[PDB]
């Protein structure tokens, strides 16, 4: 059947039954990084490879100032409505005198009466709404925090140092319980800050990024984002399967967003974002979302 | 995201000019920013989606001319804001701040139809739902002009004085039975109870006392919209003055073209009472904003490379913008009231980019750093074995001919052997031999990993059992006339198991299966088994276990692992022979797997 | 003692003996990446982070042309002597017409009678010795292969594209069996190729590299290498311990090496190298080499 | 690597000029390229090491003036190559190609000493050993001038005609007993049998038939080197003409300074016979090569930034080079025959860099991208758990107050609680509460991972046991007046074990120990145990297991994990209470570990 501690110098006089190798062996138990975390690593590898620095996104609660108002999204936008957003109840409002009053002033000014060459939005901005805590709808929020801190530090330093930032983290949407979409999901964001950038640079780093995951051909559709003009939906051709897919969204951040921060018109930021879940369930051929993540996600 | 327009398919008109069909309409919308969502009959309606911010694309008419200009012609549109004396409206102290503003408009001498009538109400619902955000910020009402005795006013009146015959009914409805009356209207219960729960109710009413409308969609039945309505009066009541402005400008703008003195709407004035504001407003406004850009910004942002202002004037025309040149280093655009979405020079740049075609901006071409794949593959192998609690080992690349052959009870292949395939696993290939080792035991470069871990196992047989090691590294052998040095390296992985009571012919087998399964390469047995359970396994390539004998392995217990359909031997697995356990001073049974991870690499999935 | 499948609704009527938590638990068995491979990963992470591309080093046999003669090391140098080098016996010589005869010609010319502004070595070069296979003494060899291929391709293309390369791989020395040093060990090499480089750039990327492993202060000693003029021994200050250490070697490759390849004097290459073993046994406080690697290397 | 010079310590002379002592000599050598290897008496010899390629630094005299110039003075050296008529040497048809060349030199009127004599022979051995590569390419011989009747010759003579009294003996030695005679000389057996095994033996011999030397170190005893040797003749016989040239130039160069007409050696001519070559050579050669550099190369290569040729002339002087300016964009250096190591403009650049000081080139300052540490730490935790065969899990961040508290048999802390420490593990901290979940079960953000994996275990209790999961992710809770949002996130890790017959109070404990051990953070029990075995464990910080009770854990079987000396609770571990296994529908025993990996992060070692 099988050798033993005793059967050396005495194994010759016995029967070695056939072993049916047309079979499987003993089942082995082994540990597993979650599929979603493997996807997250691969993306993070791509990002560190292109020289990018991870941003801090260690938070789920966000004030609407960072999530909406500092991105130059108006307060009467469907993204700021209860139906589509988890608003926070008990820690309902953030601290007064969050960030800097000068920045808050710039944001109110541009939102209401225009500034920086922009016409504005021609409503009257309310500080009261800006302080309502939500579960962040995107990590674009933390990117805006980071953009503001590097504005505030380069105003003191006087120097505009080019930089590259990425984040991968969970965000929340008040979708239904009938699995139309997901209540939670992870978002991948990257951006670059320097002097005089534009869609040529976006398409460069975009095709870089995306070939790095096996999509050599890209196409670009104009679409709308309130924080990014111009903006383009990104499609890419999946080699191993038949068709083109929607793989990302991106654009150039608006002047009202950045210049409110302190940046001069020289400075521009290019940014893009995409899901983690969709790559995952495509690569591993996962049918529906609830077989990956959540309490009923075995194997 | 985005609002789905339901337009027709008989839809395609002259307006289109070509009646170009689906396939080039598709690259036209892609190049423009629209996705053609669906087509579905009731025959063959086209439901499309448009930017949420270009409210001048929420009706078929606003699309028609936009997409028309996108290629066809600018067709510099004509307006005519006549008139203030015969047709006005006033806003009462009553009006307050729950719903402050009204904007009115008079489209005189209007063409009438019954599916142009469908057109109108589709437009009204669309602006109600998105811009107006389900009527929460503005409500629009369409009244036949002629049935409303001017002037008119907008007040918050005591509900007991409100009585009118809504569009629904033939029977009057008092204010104080109003909500209760529509409380269960499927289409309207929504709006009703929330929007309005004031002490007084908001009404727009003519000088004849005739209630004409309210926040809740009901309006008087008397000013109905029906064909043979010679001309129209529109009111829009709202909490935001500006968005109501934009609302009515869109409405009268977009059906001016289909009233017989085409592209002409008559105008109204709204004078608030002393207490509220106190001011007044002459609708329609219709101002152009005429921002002027600088020539460096537009190409640095748009990444348009080399092009100048003589190339710009045609580009905006396709987006329905009017354009003229000031200077090599200056522009002069006027925003159409159309484009409420333009707040900055960058919105013009966006439109110029779209007119240019997002497929025609030349890329930065950012040079990336490719990554060696062999390293990649072996690191995945490392991880998948560490996760089964196997410990990695690293041995000497040099040994003695005595260790590799004699103690292993075997002899190496000939240096003139021409059956040797460089893609296969070649443990007894002819070795690389050293001239001057200054250390006697260093005669050759290893050609198999198994010997060194046999040494290792002997080293640690005292330790705690079972022993579960693996090594993964380079082997070398002689290849005359096939490499530039006449030698080659290969990358092997060996997995050794040892225990007092068993050679794991079951656990080594399972380990090989598990390791290869990680890369979606399966046994043929596995593929048969799971397809009898009617499951689709990766079948196009696989591996099999071929029983053979080997001087160094206990008989009937060693196997060649063979890649199919290539038919290439890429590993061995079995029990180690007791004699060579003696030779290597090993007093416990031992099982082994060795594979040449370079054979299977290109079929592995990672 | 411990709960069971049966003791839910019936656990209340029993004795729960004390558990001595002042103890260790069940010993767990777990798998291990080799310490040396962990060190190798960390270095490789540092390298991919600075944008570097791994070179091919898939070989242990090297012709003396690539190992010695193409690096502009003379044939009568102590590195090419039996005492310090494993020369190959059976695959003793490589193929005639290895690489290109023009390159071989350039190397003989510079070695013997000088060229490219160099005086040369004023001996007579022998093609016979250049073809003797060895076990490679360094991976500088494969770097020289790679430098030659990018020369050969940029001559055709006409364009000098800046690039960065690293390798980590085993090399061999004919040291003794009395553990003076090691017979085998792994070497880490990096280099950069571009126009008009020099020691300023070397010290830049060097302090980059080395802070990335926790050595913020560097010092530099002139020393000698036959392939690198100028060249500097690199010392770095180890924070967590008392003293400065020798941590690397580096310099700028000689003109005789590169220009023989095809490069113009515009082109220069900066390079550095270091051990894998020494970091490993410092980080993990390994006493002597034979407790890490080799047949007697448990734990 | 490198050759170790053994110089004295009384050594320090005037030559030095300052007699500066060890500490600044050290930064001088570091700045120069020398490492001071050791000092050891016989009193206090200084053994140093010098570049292998600057053969003009292999004797004390060559160092002295080099390091002297390095700071002190250039001291532009003087030569004087007199003379060809009275003192020559000829090379025979015999000489062949086994050892072809000889180079001779005559240092006339020389100072003599007995430790200058030590100096000489130390120099001779050094050049023999490294440049000459243990005499295999050149052999040097030092003969008193006067005892050699000129002219002299170098031949391959029949061994039966070779007879002379070597330095060793007083008794003659024939050629055909030569090897056998020295075959067991400790110092020389090496050289002998290998170098020379020709039919004839190579001798240098004067016109009086007197054998003076051979390849094997023995020379005639008659021309010994001993004090009161007025002046010296040197021969160097070698297979490479050039390296012999460089050899003797070094020798007579470096002791010219200590013959009384200082810095002057007399010269010789060597005329090969018709058959061999046929040519001749006038030693010493002593040519300067005078390469001239261009000003862009030197700063682009040396990275010297801004500096011009007026700054260059002083810099080379410190290296003992002579320097003059041609032009703002041109140089004029002459190589001293000294510097045999200079083949290219870059060797001058190297020396200019050294003269500049490697500590004074301003760095590129290449801006690197820092990396988040929390990600780093959690990925290490992931790997160390995967390697024990635990499977990673990812749950919902939102749940119900009913799941977190009631089913867990507990209530959360107060919103006015001021004992709450943000660095600790705070499972019942006051939660973050949602206003409008559109899904009833989404009342709060989770504050502990344990509940969701209790749900998970319930989900998979049908699956194969044991279940070994872990999750590692963010928790949130309310922190009024302590963050800018009044909420905070923490990063927790929870490890759940479940099995039919046991709650693993032993395996969870071992898992915690193993996981923390990976980061060299130990139990206090561990530290006691392994220090009783007299082992040094990381002791400066550690953790302990504090028994407590918990509503949700079976009594006497749950523990706080506490970081010391900080005294901060950072996890919990124990058996789950049967009642809450009922509440969560779990019919098998379950054990748990949860820790806040942000408390321990700064003491973890990675
Ligand atoms: C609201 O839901 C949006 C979600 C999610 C998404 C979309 C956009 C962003 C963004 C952004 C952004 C834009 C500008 C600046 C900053 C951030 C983030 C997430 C995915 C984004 N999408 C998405 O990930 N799809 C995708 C992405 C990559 C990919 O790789 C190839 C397989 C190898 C494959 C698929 C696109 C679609 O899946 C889309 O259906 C759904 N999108
Ligand atoms: C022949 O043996 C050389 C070996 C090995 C080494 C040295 C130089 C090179 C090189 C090179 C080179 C130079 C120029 C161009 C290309 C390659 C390669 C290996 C280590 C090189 N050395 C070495 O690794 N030491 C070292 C390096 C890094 C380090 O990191 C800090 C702990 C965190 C710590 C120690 C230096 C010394 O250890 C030295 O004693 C031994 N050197
Ligand atoms: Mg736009
Ligand atoms: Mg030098």
């Amino acid at each position: 059947l099988t050798y033993l501690l005793i059967k050396n110098e005495e194994y010759k006089k016995y029967q070695v039954k056939k072993y049916n190798f047309f079979s499987s062996g003993k089942k082995m138990n082994k540990g597993n990084i979650h599929l979603l975390i493997r996807q997250m690593r691969t993306f993070k590898d791509v990002f560190v490879s292109l020289g990018f620095e991870e941003m801090n996104t260690h938070n789920y609660v966000e004030s609407s100032f960072w999530c909406f108002d500092a991105l130059y999204i108006p307060q009467q936008h469907p993204s700021r409505d209860l139906q589509d957003t988890f608003f926070i109840k008990v820690p309902e409002m953030c601290q007064e005198e969050f960030t800097d009053q000068s920045y808050i002033e710039n944001v109110k000014r541009v939102h209401s009466v225009g500034d920086y060459g922009s016409f504005g939005w021609n409503y009257q901005w309310e500080l009261k709404s800006t302080k309502k805590n939500v579960l962040r709808t995107h990590t674009t929020a933390n990117s805006c925090r980071a953009l503001f801190q590097l504005a505030k530090e380069y105003q003191k330093t006087g120097s505009i140092i080019p930089k590259k930032f990425f984040s991968i983290d969970r965000v929340f949407r008040n979708e239904n319980l009938d699995s139309t979409h997901l209540a939670e999901f992870h978002q991948v964001e990257g951006l670059i800050i320097d002097r005089n950038l534009g869609l040529s640079h976006l398409i460069g780093t975009l095709s870089a990024f995306y070939k790095y995951i096996g999509i050599s051909k890209l196409r670009f559709k104009p679409t709308f984002n309130p924080y990014t003009e111009p903006s383009m939906e990104v499609y890419g051709y999946h080699e191993e399967n038949k068709k083109w897919l929607e793989v990302g969204n991106s654009g150039i951040f608006r002047p009202e967003m950045l210049r409110a921060m302190g940046f001069p018109p020289e400075v521009s930021v290019i940014a893009w974002g995409l899901s983690l879940e969709r790559p995952t369930m495509i690569k591993y051929s996962i049918r529906n979302i609830r077989d990956l993540f959540g309490y009923r996600s075995v194997i | 995201m985005g609002p789905t327009i339901s337009v027709h398919e008989e839809d395609l008109i002259e307006k289109l000019g070509e009646k170009i069909e689906e396939e080039k309409l598709n690259d036209i919308c892609f190049e423009f920013g629209i996705e053609i969502d669906d087509v579905e009959y009731k025959k063959k309606i086209y439901k499309i989606e448009v930017p949420a911010n270009r409210y001048d694309l929420v009706c078929v008419e606003g699309l028609c001319r936009a997409l028309k200009s996108f290629i066809g012609k600018y067709e510099n549109v004509s307006y005519a804001l006549l008139t203030k004396e015969k047709h006005f409206m006033r806003v009462d102290e009553s009006v307050d701040e729950r719903r402050s503003y009204v904007v009115s408009a008079v489209l005189k001498n209007v063409k009438m139809n019954e599916n142009v009538y469908n057109n109108i109400i589709e437009l009204q619902e669309k602006l109600h739902h998105n811009l107006g955000k389900k009527r929460i910020l503005l409500a629009i009402g369409i009244h036949d002009y002629d049935k409303i005795n001017f002037p008119v006013a907008y007040k918050f009146e005591e509900k007991e004085k409100i009585n009118f015959i809504p569009l629904n009914e033939t029977q009057n409805v008092n204010g104080n039975n109003f909500i209760n009356f529509y409380q269960d209207n499927i289409n309207l219960k929504s709006y009703l109870k929330i929007i309005s729960d004031f002490e007084k109710f908001p009404v727009i009413v003519d000088a004849g006392g005739q209630i004409l409308s309210l926040p809740p969609i009901i309006n008087c039945d008397y000013t109905k919209i029906t064909y043979d309505t010679r001309n129209l009066f529109i009111e829009c009541t709202a909490i935001d003055r500006n968005k109501a402005e934009i609302a009515v400008n869109i409405i009268c703008s977009m059906l001016s073209e289909y009233c017989t003195p085409k592209y002409s709407i008559h105008s109204f004035f709204v004078q608030y009472d002393k207490n509220h504001k106190g001011n007044g407003y002459l609708y329609p406004v219709f101002k152009n904003k005429t921002l002027t850009c600088h020539m460096d910004y537009v190409r640095k942002l748009s990444g348009i490379l080399n092009l100048s202002v003589k190339d710009v004037e045609p580009l905006l025309k396709k987006m329905m913008i009017t354009s003229k040149v000031i200077d090599s280093s200056t522009f002069t655009v006027d925003v159409p009231f159309y484009r409420s979405d333009i707040m900055h020079f960058c919105d013009i740049v966006e439109d110029i980019a779209i007119a240019y075609g997002y497929g025609n901006i030349v890329s930065e071409k950012i040079e990336i750093a490719k990554k060696n794949s062999l390293s990649a593959c072996t690191e995945l192998f490392r991880n998948v074995l560490a996760e089964c609690t196997y410990t990695e080992v690293m041995t000497n690349a040099l040994l003695s001919k005595r260790e590799n052959y004699d103690c292993m009870l075997r002899k190496h292949r000939s240096y003139d052997d021409r059956k040797i395939n460089l893609d296969e696993y070649n443990p007894l290939a002819p070795p690389v031999q050293i001239m001057n080792s200054k250390t006697s035991e260093y005669e050759i470069v290893r050609t198999s990993l198994i010997v060194n871990m046999l040494k290792f196992v002997s080293a640690n047989k005292h330790r705690e059992l079972p022993l579960r090691f693996f090594e993964i590294g380079d082997v070398s052998y002689t290849t005359y006339d096939r490499t530039d040095t006449n030698a080659v390296n290969k990358r092997y992985l060996s997995v050794i198991f040892a225990d007092k009571f068993t050679a794991g012919l079951e656990e080594a087998h399972g380990m090989l299966e598990t390791v290869l399964k990680e890369f979606q390469l399966f046994s043929d047995y596995k593929i048969e088994e799971k397809s009898k359970e009617n499951v689709a396994i990766r079948s196009d390539v696989f591996y099999k276990l071929v029983p053979k004998e080997d001087p160094s392995f206990l008989n009937e217990r060693v196997v060649d692992i063979v890649l199919c359909p290539h038919n290439l031997k890429f590993g061995i697995m079995g029990i180690i022979h007791p004699k060579v356990l003696e030779n290597f001073s090993i007093d416990i049974p031992v099982s082994v797997i060795e594979i040449n991870i370079e054979t299977i690499m290109d079929v592995l999935m990672m």
